[PDB]
């Protein structure tokens, strides 16, 4: 799970859209695949196929999530001219709650994830800018 | 060369377990004032092979097993056990010289009590299995207590080698230190092999009434079998004959003559006791063998430390 | 090699046997019988007394496996220790059947 | 790493000596007896040595002194030696106890044609010295230099500055 | 004291006995006089090598030969 | 139950634990956990109840699977090491599998699974020897095997305890379950800073421990085990009523109280180490632990619910339980923050 | 927290299992006696960091010598070469090797 | 590493997996428990007698024994599951959900 | 083929865990189970543990087993596909090891495993007039004083255990 | 008569030890020897 991000991250921000898009999709199709299998672990199918349908639909929700959000920040980098700047990412998320919504069937959950995961991505740029690290290796 | 060797083993074990009911038969009836079986043949000679002749003609019962993999298995492991059993032996050369033989027999000691469980199991009817459980029961209890009859007298002997009890027994008998191990091991013995006074089965049901004649008859050789083997064991272990090296015949007629006589013995105890109630024989096991095994075994791990009598490892 | 030859021969002649007295008379023609013991509707009880023995039994071949390799540890150079702790091992023993024998452990299958 | 130093074919060949356990075992207590000191420096160099390789010229001294052992019963004993390794080889463990006529018959010839007494138990059990020319090895593990420990704690205890300078507690 | 051990050697002669037994065990090593020789017979048995040590110049004690007279003697092994 | 069998099984237990604790070698340590396990089974059994039956086979079989794992660690050790002696593991593997049993038996999510189950079908009295005594030697054994501990899985253990205690502390009216989601969310707490400075991870339990044992402390004392029994505590006694507010306000590291000395310290510990954005998420998470101590402290103290006509008769009769040591438990976990420094005596 | 109970009160209860060349009965060595020994007389008294990052030396043959990691497959390499040399008929044994030495003793 | 190593590995492994998916019994869970402790006497075993480590030959032993004891335990606890819903299905173990 | 014996009978082991990790009924679970001891007794006994070979027959499958079916016994009243399902996957895969592992001769899952014999990694001296694995277990009492007053008093609380937990009252 | 013969037979057990420690130095030369031709051919047939 550490070659996937390896993988995205290594890409320059506004160069190739494809890889990029490609690249969280793959994340998002992990991420979603992960939630698909403890939800028919903890949660059991009434049947087989049922729990490939249900597992299908959240890896597809989570790869369509991970695909609008890679494709709408590289396109806005390349169109706004700025690679180091979390307001690509800020659209992005935003870009990836409105496809929430979208799979949800619902507009009050599509404008709190804008919200919260546009402010959530724009936060993951700001770190990555500044080195900002949440598993910090204990040096003191 | 060596397959000639196991076969003159296994094949006079079977002639001997058809001889030891000929002989069951006639020694019990001329205790009880009448003649044995001597009829058939010359002093009924030949009624072992007729009795099987008979047995392995009759028709099969075919019961309603619930499974007939365990019904099949029950007798592969019964005649298994009994015959694997035989080969550690010291008489006076064994057929495989280990250095653990008390060990393997007490291990498949442990391991027989499968076939009476499968069997139990494999019968549909239910009392069969209450009975099964009950000598089962039975069988560990006694494993237990012949476990640490034996570990006391190897103790005694020093290594876990079933011919160096021959080496330890050149002066004395082993019956003379633990005479009283050796009674509670021939009762121990005698409660193992569902010997009478001990056997349930007979009295008010079997486990293996639903077999039919053949898997009966090898069930019956199991259990003749593994009766031999005991007293040859008894005889081996407390009443060790002298041995030349020169001579292993004088030492072979002589345990084999002291073998005999146990199992004579055998029998003799069976036409003279009635049977054992099934919590009365719990009784005799828990509350008086086992104390007194305990004493005595805390009695021989003292002894040869304050009598400077540690024998040998080697 | 020898002891695998023999636990084989052992095996093959008790599955031969088996076999021969499980097919010799189904060659034989004979008539069949119906499908149909004192218990066959009732269901089987429960007993808490052969379940306590069968425990019982298992805690005290523990202690027998724990107490068996005194023969090969009578050979020792520490002798009182070794004294002691046999001792201490067949007194742990003893105490648990005296335990069990008070607490009306051994009831019924004494 | 290194490449391993191992002696040619012409160092390892010596006249061997081609008995069976039952002719070593029936003169073992003479054997003892009798070639001591080649057998005891060769053990003791193999112990402070803890390499075959540096030992092999040592060994060669007991392939040496232990065939001129047998030649001397070849020459004065060979029968009486003859009839009890015989009679030790017969059994299969191989026991003392069971030859003991023989045995006293080759002891008796022994002694009465070259003056060599048997030892009694526990003679050959000791543990013995050993006077040897060759020096002793200061490093036979061929361990390297051992790492330098932490500097250790000294000084006496003075009270700390300013308290537990935690926050705002002043002590 | 007399009428309880009268009373369980008629009700209980298993449990007398074995708990005789069991005191006899736990009490007779520490008096007989022979748990030395248990002793120094366990260690007089020669297991490993005894190998020899180098002669620095001074070790009167230990011998030089199997056959000297210095070292262990098991003359109290060979009689008891 | 006797009364001479139960003091021999609760000595079994402390010798268990105290054989985990003073113990050198591996086999020893596993040797304690069994001991552990087996000699604290019958407690859960006090009642003979089918809940507790059940719980205590939940216990067994949960308890179980983290022996093994660590037995299997400690034979990985043991290939890859040649020794046993307690200090870091030898490969990552071993250090993997004795960190996730070690997580397993201290009921870490997403192992956690067991502890608002077990808890709720044990009297009190049991279920807080559980909750406090049975978690003072796998800390132990944590505490040993730091520079060998992975601080990935370690810290998400810790986020994912924290999280799924307050989100499941959420939920629940009865007081078994509350305390053991707050349990979780307090070993995601002491977890969390284990890598970074372990004596801060001694003073959280000791602190949780004394929290701990105050509340079930009280709650036996006024045989409550839902919050209905706690809100009709206020009419029996009032002081009762004070002091559970009081302790609830503690625990859930309000100011000036003793619950705000661990965690604070815990970021003390985390920002110097330059991690910023972890002690805030874990400060934002425990907002709902203080939540669902402000919902039961509303229910109980803030208020009066209704009380029943029978009650009266419960106002002729004293109490006659043995409350031991709750004033001093009582003050020793509210008034000890201007006592802060003393933690210096674990380093 | 590990309260070292036995080195305050002077007592030996499992030190004597803890590593493999202590003290055996009858004097046995391991087959890793050597190794093990060097590498704890390396990392004593120098802590886990200085142990693990000054002599990985003796940590390396220690470990090679417990689970033999190159000898196999120094082994491997060399039984491959063989038969890959004995299928393409550039080699054979030595009659030493078939069984009929006649060895040393 | 050694052959042998990989097959006690997987074992263990899939004595693990079957532990961990209950299918309809507790017995059978029991069994596989046991199957787990089994392969770890194996491994440990075949590592201590592989290397002559002398003193630890004693170990395996304590391994067998202990968690043979639990066992026990464990089998008196379903029997008490046994003396509630008359069988030791896993199914009648849900009291504390609520 | 014969120098492959353990590594053969180390087959049959993991073989005999499908037997129960299926989990097909607590009988043909146990009789697996049996299968299984007696594969590792003989596998232990190839490596010299005799003693501890005959504990795995004497105590594991004599002593501990036989109670465990002695209570299968009294519960699974007697009258799959997943279970012959996972059973023929896990041959799958078993099989798969033995393939490659026999086909490149130095495998990894998640330690490097290597494809020769066991015969190799032996010892070629020899252990004088002693059993080493004998002697070690015979150091119990004169060194393990600890460890037998712990495994005592384990023992005997379990019996107390055991007997209290079962009263139901 | 168990403590006599006990007696008797560690005497003789003594007598068969000290015998083999006398034997033990040519074995042990024979095996050293035996070993270094064995490696010996070992890299010889490595060599070619």
């Amino acid at each position: 799970a550490k070659t996937l991000l390896h993988q995205y991250w290594d890409i320059p921000e506004g160069t190739e859209c494809h890889r990029k898009t490609y690249a969280a999709t793959s994340i998002g199709g992990a991420s979603g695949l992960v939630v698909s299998a403890y939800s028919v672990a903890l949660k059991t199918p009434t049947s087989f196929l049922e729990g490939v349908a249900r597992t299908g639909r959240y890896t597809f929700t989570a790869a369509a999530i991970g695909a609008i959000f890679g494709l709408t920040s590289c396109i806005s980098a390349q169109v706004r001219e700025k690679p180091d700047d979390p307001l690509n990412y800020l659209i992005g998320g935003c870009a990836g709650g409105l496809t929430l919504g979208a799979r949800t069937r619902s507009y009050g959950i599509g404008a709190a994830a804008c919200a919260y995961m546009g402010l959530t991505a724009a936060l993951v740029k700001m770190g990555q800018l500044e080195g900002w690290k949440v598993f910090a290796e204990p040096k003191v | 060369m060596f397959m000639i060797n196991v076969l003159t083993l296994i094949i006079p074990i079977l002639l001997a377990v058809a001889f030891l009911t000929l002989v069951e038969r006639k020694v019990l009836g001329y205790m009880q004032f009448r003649k044995g079986p001597n009829v058939v043949g010359p002093y009924g000679l030949l009624q072992p092979i007729a009795d099987a002749i008979k047995l392995f003609i009759k028709e099969p019962l075919r019961p309603a097993t619930s499974s007939i993999s365990m019904f099949i298995l029950a007798p592969i492991l019964a005649l298994t056990l009994a015959l694997t059993m035989w080969i550690p032996l010291p008489m006076p050369y064994p057929l495989i010289n280990m250095n653990l033989g008390v060990l393997f027999m007490l291990a498949m000691s442990s391991l027989a009590v499968y076939s009476i469980l499968w069997s139990g199991w494999a019968s549909n009817s239910k009392y069969a299995l209450i009975g099964a459980l009950r000598a089962v029961a039975q069988t560990i209890s006694y494993e237990v207590t012949l476990a640490i009859i034996l570990l006391s007298v190897l103790l005694m002997n020093g290594s876990f080698t079933l011919s160096t009890l021959i080496i330890t027994q050149e002066q004395v008998w082993l019956i003379f230190p633990a005479w009283p191990l050796a009674m509670m091991w021939f009762i121990s013995t005698l409660a193992e092999t569902n010997r009478a006074p001990f056997d349930l089965t007979e009295g008010e049901s079997g486990f293996n009434v639903e077999y039919a004649a053949g898997p009966f008859a090898l069930f019956f050789m199991a259990e003749y079998a593994n009766i031999i083997m005991m007293n040859i064991f008894t005889t081996t272990l407390f009443l060790g004959a002298f041995h030349n090296p020169y001579m292993p015949e004088l030492y072979t007629i002589n345990f084999t003559i002291k073998s005999l006589l146990l199992s004579i013995t055998f029998l003799w105890i069976r036409a003279s006791y009635p049977r054992f109630r099934y919590d009365q024989l719990m009784h005799l096991l828990w509350k008086n063998f086992l104390p007194l095994t305990l004493a005595l075994c805390m009695w021989h791990v003292s002894l040869p430390i304050l009598l400077s009598s540690i024998p040998p490892q080697t | 090699m020898n002891l695998m030859i023999t636990l084989l021969t052992n095996f093959t002649l008790a599955t031969l046997l088996v076999t021969i007295a499980f097919w010799l008379p189904q060659l034989n023609v004979y008539s069949e019988k119906t499908s149909p013991d004192p218990m066959g509707s009732a269901r089987l009880p429960f007993s808490m007394k052969f379940f306590l023995v069968a425990i019982t039994f298992l805690l005290f071949d523990l202690e027998i496996a724990l107490l068996l390799p005194l023969p090969w540890a009578s050979q020792t150079t520490n002798l009182n220790t070794m004294l002691t702790m046999a001792l201490l091992l067949i007194f742990l023993l003893a105490v648990s059947l005296a335990y069990e024998w008070t607490q009306k452990g051994l009831e019924w299958t004494e | 790493p290194g490449i391993v130093e191992l002696p040619s074919l012409e160092d390892l060949k010596v006249q061997e000596v081609k008995v069976s356990s039952s002719v070593l075992k029936a003169a073992a207590h003479h054997y003892g007896a009798q070639c001591d000191k080649p057998n005891k420096e060769f053990m003791l160099c193999r112990w402070e040595e803890k390499d075959p390789r540096r030992c092999l010229e040592e060994g060669k001294l007991v392939n040496q002194c232990a065939l001129e052992f047998f030649r001397q019963i070849k020459r004065h004993c060979a029968e009486p030696f003859t009839e009890y390794w015989t009679c030790i080889d017969y059994s299969g463990l191989q026991l003392f106890r069971r030859c003991r006529k023989e045995q006293a018959q080759f002891d008796k010839c022994v002694l009465d044609k070259l003056g060599w007494v048997r030892p009694d138990l526990g003679e050959l059990s000791k543990v013995t010295k050993v006077k040897t020319d060759r020096p002793l090895p200061e490093n036979p593990y061929h361990s390297r230099a051992r790492p330098e420990p932490n500097p250790e704690v000294e000084g006496d205890l003075k009270p700390a500055r300013h308290g537990s300078r935690l926050f705002f507690w002043t002590m | 004291v007399a009428a309880f051990l009268k009373n369980v050697w008629a009700k209980e002669p298993v449990l007398v006995a074995s708990f005789a037994i069991a005191g006899l065990a736990v009490i007779l090593p520490t008096l007989s006089p022979y748990t030395k020789y248990s002793l120094m017979i366990n260690r007089a048995t020669p297991y490993n090598y005894p190998v020899p040590l180098r002669d620095d110049g001074n070790m009167p004690d230990v011998p030089s030969h199997p056959q000297d007279p210095q070292g262990p003697s098991l003359e109290w092994l060979k009689r008891l | 139950m006797n009364p001479i069998i139960l003091i021999i099984i609760l000595m079994t237990v402390m010798l268990g634990t105290i054989i985990v604790m003073i113990s050198t070698h591996w086999l020893l340590i596993w040797i304690g956990f069994e001991m552990n396990m087996l000699a604290i089974i019958p407690i859960m059994m006090k009642k003979h109840n089918p809940r507790a039956t059940e719980a205590s086979t939940k216990y067994f079989l949960t308890q179980s699977t983290a022996s093994m794992l660590l037995m299997m660690a400690i034979i990985i050790n043991l290939m890859f090491s040649g020794q046993w002696t307690v200090m870091k593991l030898f490969n990552p593997m071993a250090s993997m599998l004795m960190t996730m049993a070690l997580a397993m038996k201290l009921g870490m999510a997403p192992f956690h699974f067991w502890v608002p189950e077990v808890t709720q079908g044990i009297p009190l009295s049991s279920g807080l020897i559980l909750l406090t005594w049975q978690k003072l030697a796998p800390m132990s054994v944590l505490y040993q095997i730091l520079p060998s501990i992975n601080l990935d899985l370690i810290l998400t253990l810790s986020i994912l305890s924290i999280t799924i205690g307050g989100w499941g502390g959420l939920n629940q009216t009865q007081l078994r379950k509350i305390m053991a989601y707050s349990s979780i969310a307090h070993m995601g707490w002491m977890t969390a800073v284990l890598l970074y400075n372990p004596t801060m991870t001694l003073l959280n339990l000791i602190i949780y421990i004394i929290m701990t044992s105050t509340m079930f402390t009280l709650f036996m004392a006024n045989s409550t085990t839902t919050t209905l029994s706690l809100s009709h505590t206020w009419n029996k006694a009032p002081i009762m009523t004070i002091l559970v507010l009081i302790t609830l306000l503690s625990m859930g590291g309000l100011p000036p109280l003793s619950g705000f000395m661990p965690k604070w310290m815990i970021i003390q510990e985390m920002t110097k180490n330059d991690s910023i954005i972890l002690p805030t998420l874990m400060a934002i998470t425990a907002l709902l632990n203080l939540y669902f101590y402000m919902r039961l402290t509303y229910s109980t103290a803030l208020t009066m619910f209704p009380s029943t006509n029978n009650m009266k008769m419960k106002w002729q009769f004293p109490t006659t339980k043995r409350m031991t040591l709750l004033p001093t438990m009582t003050v020793l976990s509210t008034m000890l923050l201007p006592l802060t420094p003393i933690l210096s005596i674990l380093e | 927290p590990f309260f070292d109970v036995q080195k305050k009160l002077g007592v030996d209860l499992d030190h004597w299992m803890t590593i493999q060349s202590a003290e055996q009965p009858h004097r046995i060595p391991a087959r890793c006696h050597a190794f093990e020994k060097e590498w704890i007389e390396c990392a004593h008294g120098i802590g886990s960091i200085r142990a693990e990052k000054e002599c990985k030396i003796e940590f390396e043959d220690f470990r090679e010598c417990l689970l033999r990691q190159k000898t196999m497959k120094r082994l491997n390499a060399i039984k491959r070469q063989r038969d890959k040399l004995i299928k393409e008929g550039k080699y054979t044994p030595p009659p030493h090797h078939s069984g009929q030495e006649d060895l040393r003793p | 590493m050694s052959l042998v190593y990989m097959n006690i590995m997987m074992a263990f492994t899939v004595s693990l997996t079957g532990l961990l998916m209950y299918r309809s019994h507790l017995m059978s869970s029991l069994l596989c428990l046991e199957g787990m402790m089994l392969s770890l006497f194996i491994l440990a075993t075949l590592m201590i007698l592989n290397s002559h480590f002398t003193l630890a030959s004693m170990m395996p032993i304590i391994l067998l024994v202990f968690a043979a004891c639990e066992a026990a335990l464990g089998l008196s606890l379903l029997v008490m599951v046994s003396n509630t819903y008359g069988t030791d299905y896993v199914q009648n173990l849900n009291l504390l959900q609520c | 083929m014969m120098t492959y014996i353990v590594f053969i009978l180390s087959i049959i082991f993991v073989m005999g865990f499908v037997g129960f990790s299926s989990k097909p009924s607590p009988i043909y679970g146990g009789l697996g189970l049996i299968v299984s001891g007696g594969v590792g007794c003989g596998i232990v006994l190839n490596f010299g543990g005799s003693f501890l070979g005959l504990m795995v027959f004497l105590i594991y499958l004599g002593g501990m087993m036989v109670v465990f079916g002695y209570t299968t016994a009294m519960a699974t009243e007697q009258y799959n596909k997943v279970v012959l399902g996972t059973f023929i996957t896990g041959l799958l895969m078993e099989f798969l090891m033995v393939y490659y592992v026999l086909k490149d001769k130095e495998v990894e899952i998640v330690f490097k495993f290597n494809g020769m014999g066991d015969w190799v990694i032996y010892d070629t001296g020899d252990s004088g007039f002693f059993s080493e694995e004998a002697m070690g277990i015979a150091a119990l009492y004169s060194y393990g004083t600890w460890l037998v007053i712990v495994t005592g008093w384990s023992l005997l609380i379990g019996v107390v255990v055991i007997m209290e937990i079962t009263r139901g009252n | 008569s168990m403590m006599r013969w006990n007696r008797e037979r560690r005497r003789l057990q003594i007598e068969d030890f000290e015998a083999r420690i006398a034997l033990m130095p040519l074995l042990q030369a024979e095996k050293d020897r035996r070993v270094l031709q064995m490696l010996r051919e070992n890299l010889e047939e490595e060599a070619t």
